């Protein structure tokens, strides 16, 4: 087990953003009815709208930095973005309950936007460990993205004991053989989308930089670099800021 | 006299039965936790400021701190004449003030004499006489008791609301006993008048007159001393009088609990800020940095 921590490692953190996998809920005659501005607005046309994902970093329920869009792709049959983001924090200035809110957005009107979705996944996970991989996180519908701390709006949540058991046979601890779990895999995928297909959320697919300039094997943990006298005094020798400032000041 | 260093603090020595006396009161003075007798030439704890020099700091203590060190002088005076000792000798440069406002009573005068021939003022300078200043503050009957004492905890504080000034010299504290004088300009400098009758009563000239510490302390529950200092301070602020929280981090992280209490109760404020900034300068994890400024940002618009 090899690993560096997140003080040392000074980079910028980079999400990709994937496929927004998901089938989009439309309203009522009355309401085009009422608005006809939805009649014009993006998801009341036929093909995929050209959505753009923005993202934002989060800590104590407090916005850390401005948020990051996505590039102008063209969509015709699928939103498939697989575009590299950059982030504007870094990996020693992320504290502990880090979550990255990721808000999906669609026109309505001559100057107005509309969120689509909304997510919230924690960076550091169980174990104070970047989370890495491809991760699939929830979208809840028409909120956006919401960054108090406890987020109103989770990303991730027999499904779940394939998930678990899956992580322990590539971290080596499992029984070896190769046909039965080449066999078993290919059931654990058709599992996963029948799970993903009958859940009537959305669910927008990220990875974060499993390969990077650094060996692929390594990962990333949390972590920081901080009788004779009874009665306390914590302040015994120190200066005398109050007096340095009134010395100073005239 | 002479400043020292320890593996883990601070030390001031003088060089010059009685060790026994010296252990009585650091048993019976632990109980009292505003006072701070011999704890071993002898050895004690050096602390922060004097009465005299806090009174001449940048920092200066206002007619609240004033009367709350007033109030810790006279809850050290009983303390120590409860627990069956008396100090003898009381004077601003033997109430160390620590960085937090937490009153110590100090130097508890065993080896001085009880009586001074009025004919003969060796025994003044040569026992009493350090500072020099030429402020005398002895009972005037003994040219021991708590009336001895409570008058020197008046004098004290007369001299405390009067910006260093003395309410008697030798001479002056001479003319006063033989009855042809009286301070009124002294009296007349004391910033309140509650105080003022506080003095006068403490410093009857008869020591019959004199009432016990704990009386004044009664009397004054109104408007002399809030009773903010009676029923909370007086408890929660002797929680740091020990080594519960030697670290800042832990006193930064026990005030931020119970700012929920605090603020409902205290007005007193002042003392929590001299509290809270001792931590500050000292702290080492950044959690407890982060506390110490929401703490800040908390008590800010309250002051
Ligand atoms: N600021 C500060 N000064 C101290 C401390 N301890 C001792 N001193 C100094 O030591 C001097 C002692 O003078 P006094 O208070 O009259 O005591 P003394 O001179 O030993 O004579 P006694 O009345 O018998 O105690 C004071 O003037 C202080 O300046 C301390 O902890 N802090």
């Amino acid at each position: 087990f090899h690993y560096i921590y997140s003080c040392d490692l000074d980079i910028n953190v980079q999400l990709k953003i994937g496929s927004l996998e998901g089938k989009r809920e439309q309203k009522s005659y009355k309401a085009v009815l009422e608005d006809p501005m939805l009649k014009f607005s993006g998801l009341y046309q036929e093909t995929c709208s050209d959505l753009y994902v923005t993202c934002q970093v989060f800590a104590e329920g407090k916005p850390l930095a401005l948020p990051v869009r996505t590039s102008y792709k063209a969509f015709s049959t699928r939103w498939n973005w697989n575009e590299w983001l950059k982030l504007p924090v870094k990996y020693p200035d992320l504290p502990r309950n880090a979550q990255v809110a990721l808000t999906i957005w669609d026109v309505y009107g001559p100057g107005k936007a509309v969120p689509v979705g909304g997510t919230t996944v924690s960076l550091f996970g169980k174990y104070g460990m970047f989370r890495q991989g491809m991760h699939d996180l929830k979208v809840w519908p028409n909120v956006e993205a919401d960054g108090s701390e406890p987020t109103k709006t989770p990303g991730r949540t027999q499904m779940s004991r394939l998930a678990k058991l899956t992580k322990a046979h590539r971290q080596g601890h499992m029984v070896k053989v190769d046909w039965l779990d080449r066999l078993t895999f290919r059931e654990i995928e058709m599992i996963n989308e029948s799970e993903k297909r009958s859940s009537n959320f959305m669910y927008l697919m990220v990875e974060f930089r499993c390969v990077k300039c650094d060996d692929k094997e390594y990962g990333i943990v949390y972590y920081e670099k901080d009788e004779l006298v009874k009665v306390p005094d914590p302040q015994m020798s120190m200066e005398n800021l109050v007096e340095s400032k009134h010395h100073k000041l005239a | 006299v002479a400043r020292a260093k320890h593996r883990e603090g601070l030390v001031v020595v003088k060089v010059f039965s009685y060790k026994q006396e010296l252990e009585e009161l650091k048993i019976r003075l632990n109980s009292a936790q505003n006072c701070l007798p011999f704890q071993k030439m002898l050895f004690r704890q050096y602390v922060r400021d004097n009465l005299y020099d806090r009174i001449s700091t940048r920092p200066f203590l206002n007619n609240i701190e004033k009367r709350w060190i007033a109030f810790q002088i006279l809850t050290a005076v009983d303390q120590a004449h409860k627990s069956g000792v008396r100090h003898g000798d009381i004077k601003t440069e033997n109430v160390m003030v620590t960085s937090w406002n937490w009153v110590l009573l100090t130097d508890f005068a065993s080896f001085k004499p009880t009586y001074l021939p009025e004919d003969n003022p060796a025994d003044f300078n040569y026992f009493f006489d350090t500072s020099r200043r030429r402020t005398c503050y002895i009972a005037p009957e003994r040219f021991l008791k708590r009336a001895m004492d409570i008058f020197s905890a008046g004098c004290v504080i007369a001299e405390l609301f009067t910006e260093g000034v003395p309410l008697f010299d030798l001479s002056q504290l001479l003319a006063y006993r033989n009855g042809h004088f009286f301070p009124e300009q002294v009296l007349n400098k004391i910033e309140d008048h509650s105080i003022r009758e506080l003095v006068t009563q403490m410093i009857h000239r008869e020591p019959d007159k004199r009432l016990e510490a704990e009386d004044y302390l009664k009397q004054q529950r109104g408007n002399a001393f809030p009773e903010i200092f009676y029923t909370f301070l007086q408890p929660y602020m002797a929680q740091f009088a020990k080594e519960t929280f030697l670290s800042a981090d832990e006193r930064i992280l026990v005030i931020r609990k119970d700012l929920g209490n605090i603020i409902h109760n205290l007005n007193g404020l002042v003392i929590l800020v001299s509290v809270i900034t001792s931590c500050l300068q000292t702290l080492k994890y950044c959690d407890s940095k982060l506390a110490a400024l929401e703490l800040i940002l908390h008590l800010a618009p309250r002051l």
